[PDB]
């Protein structure tokens, strides 16, 4: 019953010439891009049924595309969906799926791939189940196998082809790992593609030229991939040469150093399957990659990560929290304020994206500085990883750096970066708000001071807006739109299509205490602190942290963000709450930020924090921690300690739902993600609460259930809100 | 019923480079074995010999295909006699004993054959593969770090100095040396010869007398390559959160030497005994496997001990003489800690530091050079124990009769 | 003291060629058949199982590094569970049990997990080399011959024709196929899954139940080619001199099929099942080790048979079923000309002819075979037997209980 099948709609366009040279024009009707759904399936399986009907009057196929990609995508809706129940059905269709490719794969005659442009996931393994592929060489055309990035893995053949190309270490490191995506001059050098040409209409007429070459001087040969042929070697030996299995040990102990024990499951799928695969022959290695892709798919985690990077990230650039309404108003000129590491940053991503920005700071020196750090980021691109070119010259001739506050005649966009002071940035604003253009948006990156008040120093309060920046925001994507009680919603329209011009995702969120990203990252190193102060120890505090999912360790990051810092949103917070009329219950933390100030460890800026510092590198804990706040003297679980950092962050956003801060759910799970290094095995800090997985059970019922156990362990302030039904 | 040691015996131990025994097929080490068991007892009836169980970590090539029914073969014995390799790691050598002790117990074997053999020369180590280790599924999920990553950690969680560990390979060499010079060995150790009767080896050549103290603190960490390629630092840092750092202390000089060797051991019953007109030498008491945590693997001897304690209903006061196998310095450190044994009933002639450790052959090797210190200090029960990949442990106790 | 069988399971054996076992590696076979016993009993404490002895005969790659503790780690069992690999050629299944037997027997052991593993299609045999093959001093000495060429000859010396042969594998098939389709294997047979749940393989794929008897004469002999080649013909009679030529009666019909499976079996005292809540099935009585002439290598059943009857004290006549892997079908008949035993009583649910033979497994599977026909029949007693590699010898008798 096995078959290349599993009322749609062909996507296909069948076309032989005289010469027998069949041409596959991928199509898609409903859509302007070739996407593996259900349509395809039953495309690709007349096509291949029609290719060994006809074999005898066929001697070549060509597979391009009419769109102006080649092939990327996949219903993504369907796979979360997939329930445990399933695997049956997702076996069986990416076994169909597989089928259909080995049968073309093995027709006896060269098949060609015209790639004209991307060509990700299915895309490329469509591609890779060809003989020969051809790339243009234009850019804005990708090459990757991205499934692991949503929790999945290259289930089309992925696997199975990239480790019998390049064998199971370069295949694993550089493609499957991390779901890289190559420029076609970039695949060409690996492997990936094998020719070039400048034109996609040169393309098709160059994979049919190659089809009539390679009859004529190779025709035993012709259509037989290398690992189908007699004596074929893996490049770097199968898992039983002497060679590889010396180091074979190390590859998944490397793994976990990179993962630092996070529970991410689909990098250990994608190396033990390409592994498992090539100890057999192809079509069970197939079968074996097969059996994986269905163990991720019903998986909780890959619904995580498919609901957060592929419907969370879509709604949002599809202009979720934009206002509607609102048309587009263009950018002339950016001003930047303060030529610091956040601030150099914005006008080396402002001018990368086109923006030509004037960066002014207090001295001059400071502000070639500023764009000196655009310039040591392009060395590392222009001569370095050959990702730019003579192009960036023009990148550092739109920023101009000055001083004098008179050159910001015609800046459309303001955005600042100067110290948490407001009496600070009430009187420069009040010294440029007369100076640039009446229209002009006055940004401020701001991390905690609420933008309400802050916009008081300016007469245009509409125009005021937060615009919150992360470091570096060279690699950072996060921008976060803060509300003012007077923020018009022109005003944040042309902000929400700013960071979207600068390669960023936006989040729009409401002035408050510690607005969204702020706020829940102090949630998460009070937590840590906390644990410190009863006794845990230190190193046990930095595992619990990286083996949640978190990049930094908390300790770490509690001394990047400077520790007198802290100390003054303490003291800040408690000043609003009092003027209220309200009463302030401290946290536990502050009784362990206040000890380390008192010892004079402040963090990496005076050289001593938790960490020791020496020659401006980390070294090791501080010795006297153990001493200090006796740590050793209370030993929790470690999944306890994981717990509590997860949980503090899932509840806190939750309070922001619910206090209104966040408008919807996409932008917390995209925002914790992106901004505050939220576990992307989780989804969100939202999508943490609904996907839940512990002993207690799997949702929303046992997340309150666990925050309950937290809460009557380790203190109230784990119950769940009322927001979450109980 | 009871299980009694008649004979023990063993090769010497010949280093890995440029060995004497590397031209010594490891068939050969174990005929030699039984030749001279066979000169001892002529009028020795082999028919009543049951079986030979041969213990063996990398059976593959030259030990491959139950060496140990190989070795029944060649050396011209009857052919009921049997035949069968084990491996459990390096307690493959007294796990073949106890398993000797065992059936000669149960009662439906008489007389066996028990010991080990490992040229690891010539078969190198991890050369039969293995899923813990090249099995990506199971080596990331039982968190597989290497023996020598585990010894580290020992000694960094026990606060083991790179002095207290060289300090014990000092000693070790020092005992080694004074065994062989007073003549400890001289009954037990048979010299490897050819088919010529020309001699091969007739001492342990991995043992470096003339070591001092400042000529061990020269010596590099070798495992420090290892473990920032592998990442195995940070693996055994997962499982193991408290600790912040690991403290490389073990070097060429404070762990086990790569040799070759074999042993071979004789078990049967006291009826056996009598009608073949054998002596017993010591009786085995009880036997016990144990484990614990396999990421740090190396810490199975010490519940194993205890195990072995309670069975037989003794405690460490009755045991006259320890010999826990050193594969690295700071896991004799570790079992002495926890178990708070006297230095001189802990490995009293050396150990594998000194004089190599035969992966399958030296659970045997150490229970023979035990069998010999207890005739000779006229002691009673001695206590064999060695660590075990994976975190398994397997411990016996032995008494002088 | 007394060893009883508490559990006896296997998976299905998937053939060579196309087999359904062929994608899955063999520490997923073992890890498997961990699961269903813990399926069956979810209260049982697995810290008082003291060792897991599984028998492998090719113990290299995917089968390397104690694969037996490998299954205890990647199964969740505690870490004080043991774990040890044996290698008793192709009767390592049942030796694993007999040393679990003797293990509980001698009181230092309470439960044990015996059983063995062999992936065929994965690791192919003779993968492990060996000195009797490989080695020609050792080969020359001995006169290695392989065990099909001792088949043939145990043919021609019995006078068992080719019609005498194909007569036995035919019947192996029918009361094979009639043992599957009366749902004889419902309870002892686990059938292998993926991490999904979805189904690899339930049934003995290997057998071929619409077998004729003019469809095995039709067969060639599969190893004329291997004795002129080799010469192992010549070899053979030298040792056997008064015989004059080599009747050439088995092929692909009538020796035992390559496949992969696994089985497992757990082992206990009385006194560990009655704290465990477990009902004993079956006890072992008397295990033996014995061996006939390594040149025809597969006679060690006849006097492997005879000491196991001595030891409990039984006859022929006092055991009910006779079960001997059919590793070629000259081999049964000649062990039943020798014994003088009834056909009703001698692999009565078919044999390795029609379900196949996986080598390390064998022994254990054959085992749990006995103990169901033993409960089923509501029969007593059962004698299991193997022809070894190298002219060994194992048999074991059990009771019903
Ligand atoms: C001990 C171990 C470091 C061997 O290292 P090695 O480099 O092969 O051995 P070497 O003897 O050459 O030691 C390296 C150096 O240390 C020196 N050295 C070793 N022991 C010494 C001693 N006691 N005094 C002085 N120098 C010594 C050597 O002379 C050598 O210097 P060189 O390279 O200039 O000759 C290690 O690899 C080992 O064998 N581990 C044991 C493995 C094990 O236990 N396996 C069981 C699990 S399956
Ligand atoms: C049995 C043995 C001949 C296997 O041979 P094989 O060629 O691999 O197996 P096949 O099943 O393909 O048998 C060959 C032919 O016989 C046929 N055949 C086998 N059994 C048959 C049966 N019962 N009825 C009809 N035809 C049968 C097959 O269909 C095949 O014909 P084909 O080649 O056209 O398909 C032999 O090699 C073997 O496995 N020996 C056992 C080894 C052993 O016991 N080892 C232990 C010591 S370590």
């Amino acid at each position: 019953g096995s078959s290349h099948h599993h009322m749609p709609d062909n996507t296909i366009q069948w076309d032989k010439d005289a010469d027998g040279i069949v041409t596959l024009t991928m199509d898609d009707p409903s859509g302007s891009t070739n996407v593996m759904n259900e349509a395809y399936i039953e495309s690709m399986g007349k096509a291949v049924d029609r290719l060994v009907a006809e074999k005898d009057s066929i001697t070549g196929v060509v597979v391009a595309s009419a769109k102006k990609t080649f092939f990327a995508g996949g219903d993504v809706k369907t796979m979360i969906q997939a329930r445990p129940e399933d695997a049956g059905d997702v076996f069986n269709t990416v076994e169909t799926i597989k089928r259909q490719l080995r049968t073309l794969e093995t027709l006896g005659k060269p098949v060609v791939a015209a790639i004209n442009g991307a060509a990700l996931g299915g895309g490329l393994e469509i591609a890779l189940a060809c003989h020969h592929r051809i790339a243009a060489d234009v850019k804005g055309s990708q090459l990757g196998l991205p499934a692991v990035t949503l929790g999945l893995l290259p289930g089309g053949g992925g696997v199975t082809r990239t480790v019998r190309m390049f064998g199971i270490q370069n295949a694993f490191v550089s493609v499957l790992a991390q779901g890289t995506r190559f420029k076609p001059a970039k695949a060409k050098e690996i492997g990936l593609v094998d020719e070039l040409v400048a034109t996609v209409e040169e393309l098709v007429p160059a994979a049919k030229a190659w089809i009539k070459e390679e009859l004529k001087a190779n025709p035993d040969g012709a259509g037989v991939q290398p690992w189908d042929k007699k004596g074929y070697k893996m490049p770097g030996g199968t898992p039983s040469s002497p060679g590889l299995a010396a180091i074979l040990p190390s590859f998944p102990s490397n793994l976990r150093k990179q993962l630092k024990g996070a529970p991410m499951p689909a990098p250990r799928a994608i190396l033990a399957a390409a592994v498992e695969g090539a100890q057999v022959d192809f079509d069970t290695a197939s079968r074996i990659e097969s059996r994986y892709f269905a163990s991720l798919v019903t998986g909780q985690v890959a619904k995580n990560m498919m609901q957060a990077f592929f419907f969370d990230l879509q709604a949002i650039n599809a202009g979720g929290s934009r206002p509607e309404g609102i048309g587009k108003t263009p950018i002339k000129r950016i001003g930047v304020l303060g030529a610091g590491m956040m601030g150099a940053g914005i006008a080396y991503v402002s001018a990368k994206a086109g923006y030509e920005v004037v960066l002014k700071d207090v001295s001059l020196e400071a502000a070639a500085k500023g764009k000196g750090y655009s310039e040591k980021l392009e060395a590392k691109a222009l001569e370095r990883g050959r990702t730019t070119q003579e192009r960036s010259d023009a990148l550092l001739a739109r920023i101009t750096p000055t001083a004098d506050a008179a050159d910001f005649k015609g800046v459309d966009f303001v955005i600042e970066a100067v110290f948490e002071n407001q009496e600070l940035k009430h009187k420069v604003f009040g010294e440029i708000e007369d100076i640039v253009e009446p229209n002009a948006i006055l940004g401020s990156n701001t991390s905690t001071l609420p933008i309400t008040g802050l916009a008081t120093g300016v007469k245009r309060q509409e125009d005021f807006i937060g615009i919150h920046f992360f470091s570096p925001v060279d690699k950072m994507p996060l921008v976060e739109i803060i509300k003012g009680e007077k923020t018009s919603d022109e005003a944040l329209a042309r902000v929400f299509d700013y960071t979207l011009a600068i390669g960023k995702t936006p989040i729009v969120v409401n002035d408050s205490r510690g607005f969204f990203t702020s706020r829940v990252i102090g949630t998460f190193v009070n937590e840590a602190l906390a644990m410190l102060g009863e006794g845990v120890e230190p190193a046990s505090i930095e595992q619990a942290g990286s083996q949640a999912g978190y990049p930094a360790p908390p300790l770490q990051l509690s001394d990047e963000l400077n520790l007198e810092l802290m100390h003054k949103i303490a003291v800040a917070t408690r000043k609003g709450v009092e003027d209220a009329g309200g009463t302030y219950q401290p946290h536990p933390a502050e009784a362990v930020v206040e000890k380390m100030i008192e010892l004079g460890r402040s963090g990496r800026l005076k050289g001593a924090g938790f960490y020791e510092y020496a020659d401006g590198k980390r070294s090791g804990l501080w010795p006297g921690l153990r001493e200090t706040f006796k740590s050793g003297s209370s030993q929790p679980p470690l999944q306890d300690m994981i717990d509590r950092m997860l949980f503090a962050e899932a509840l806190e956003t939750q309070k922001c739902l619910d206090e209104g801060v966040l408008t919807s759910t996409a932008d917390a799970n995209i925002g914790s993600i992106m901004g505050i290094g939220f576990p992307p095995w989780t989804g969100g800090s939202a999508q943490f609460i609904v996907g839940y997985s512990g002993p207690a059970g799997t949702g929303k019922a046992a997340f309150v259930a666990r925050a309950r156990e937290l809460a009557a362990a380790y203190g109230d302030r784990f119950l769940p809100p009322e927001s979450l039904l109980s | 019923e009871e299980a009694f040691i008649y004979e023990a015996i063993r090769t010497p131990r010949g280093k890995q480079k440029n060995g004497s025994l590397h031209e010594v097929k490891p068939l050969s080490l174990v005929v030699g074995l039984i030749d001279e068991l066979r000169k001892r007892h002529p009028d020795l009836d082999e028919n009543l010999i049951s079986d030979v169980i041969l213990g063996c970590v990398s059976p593959v090539g030259d030990q491959g295909g139950d060496i140990a029914r190989a070795a029944v073969l060649a050396s011209g014995m009857p052919v009921t006699s049997g035949g069968v390799q084990l491996n459990r790691f390096c307690a493959s050598g007294l796990e073949a004993v106890n398993t000797a002790a065992q059936k000669v117990r149960s009662g439906w074997d008489d007389l066996v054959l028990a010991g080990g053999v490992e040229s690891m020369s010539r078969v190198p180590m991890g050369s039969d593969g293995g899923a813990m280790g090249l099995d990506p599924a199971t080596n990331y999920d039982v968190m597989f770090v290497p023996q020598s990553i585990g010894a580290d950690l020992i000694a960094t969680i026990e606060g083991f100095s790179r002095e207290d560990v060289d300090a014990y390979a000092l000693r070790s060499q020092q005992k080694a040396a004074e065994a062989w010079s007073g003549g400890y060995f001289a009954k037990s150790v048979v010299p490897v010869r050819d088919q010529n009767g020309l001699l091969i080896l007739d001492h342990d050549e991995h043992m470096r007398p003339d070591t001092t103290k400042e000529g061990l603190a020269k010596l590099k960490p070798a495992f420090e390559g290892l473990a920032a390629l592998g990442g195995f630092d940070d693996v055994a840092l997962q499982k193991y959160h408290w600790v912040e750092k690991i403290n490389h202390v073990h070097t060429g000089g404070n762990s086990s030497g790569i040799v070759d060797g074999a042993a071979l051991v004789m078990i049967g019953s006291a009826a056996a005994g009598k009608l073949q007109g054998l002596t017993p030498r010591a009786r085995i008491v009880a036997t016990a496997t144990s484990g614990a945590d396999p990421v740090i693997m190396l810490t199975g001897p010490t519940p194993a001990t205890r195990k072995v304690l309670d069975r037989a209903g003794l405690t460490v006061d009755d045991i006259d003489l320890f010999e826990l196998n050193e594969a690295f310095a700071s896991v004799v450190l570790k079992f002495q800690k926890d178990l708070n044994i006297p230095d001189e009933k802990l490995n009293v002639n050396g150990g594998a530091i000194a004089m190599g450790h035969p992966l399958g052959a030296t659970g045997a090797m150490i229970l023979g050079t035990m069998v010999d210190e207890l005739e000779r200090r006229n002691a009673r029960r001695a206590l064999i124990t060695l660590c075990i990949g994976g975190g398994m442990g397997v411990a016996t106790i032995i008494e002088r009769v």
